């Protein structure tokens, strides 16, 4: 753990987003993401805009429509709630910005897609390292607080198509300004 | 393309 070595350290968090989550009729807590707005600005701007609802649409009231234990939880389909919908603030879909960042471990936030250059509003939150998705899905954030809430969602009962048996809803969401951007660990 | 300060190592 020598500090010189240590300092030579991942991307800087430039803005935060919160989700307040519900499972069935139960409040389960807040998750806070730190987003890498200097590394993937276009991707971060899309996520943050959808969290604030500033374009007249976005994540509020949408579901986590797929949960796979020891893999990830997925949501952001605010138009159909099943993985076939959603749209970006740039149009239906938008290209892969870069693959600078990897799925380093649990709690990393990455764009769902249906092939090259098909990013919309759908995202997933890893609950393990998912290195097989590196270079194919655009990573743009990390859970900073509330990983325990993520784990509650991850463990919720699902049907045979990995759909939660109780709806897991984003009850509220929004952005939190970060005055002094700060680097986090690549893990 | 890379920026060490903002993207990390
Ligand atoms: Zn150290």
């Amino acid at each position: 753990g020598p500090l010189g070595s240590d300092e030579k350290k991942g991307p800087k968090v430039t803005v935060k987003v919160y989700f307040d989550l519900r499972i069935g009729d139960e409040d389960v807590g807040r998750v806070i993401f730190g987003l890498f707005g200097k590394t993937v600005p276009k991707t971060v701007d899309n996520f943050v805009a959808l969290a604030t609802g500033e374009k007249g649409f976005g994540y509020k009231n949408s579901k986590f429509h797929r949960v796979i234990k020891d893999f990830m939880i997925q949501g952001g389909d605010f138009t159909r709630g099943d993985g076939t919908g959603g749209k970006s603030i740039y149009g239906e879909r938008f290209p892969d910005e870069n693959f600078k960042l990897k799925h380093y471990g649990p709690g990393w936030v990455s764009m769902a897609n249906a092939g090259k250059d098909t990013n919309g509003s759908q995202f997933f939150i890893t609950t393990v390292k998912t290195a097989w998705l590196d270079g194919k899905h655009v990573v743009f954030g990390k859970v900073l607080e509330g990983m325990e809430v993520v784990r509650k969602v991850e463990s919720t009962k699902t049907d045979s198509r990995d759909k939660p048996l109780k709806d897991v809803i984003i009850a509220d969401c929004g952005k939190i300004e970060v005055e002094k951007p700060f680097a986090i660990a690549k893990e | 393309d890379w920026n060490e300060d903002m993207d990390g190592e």
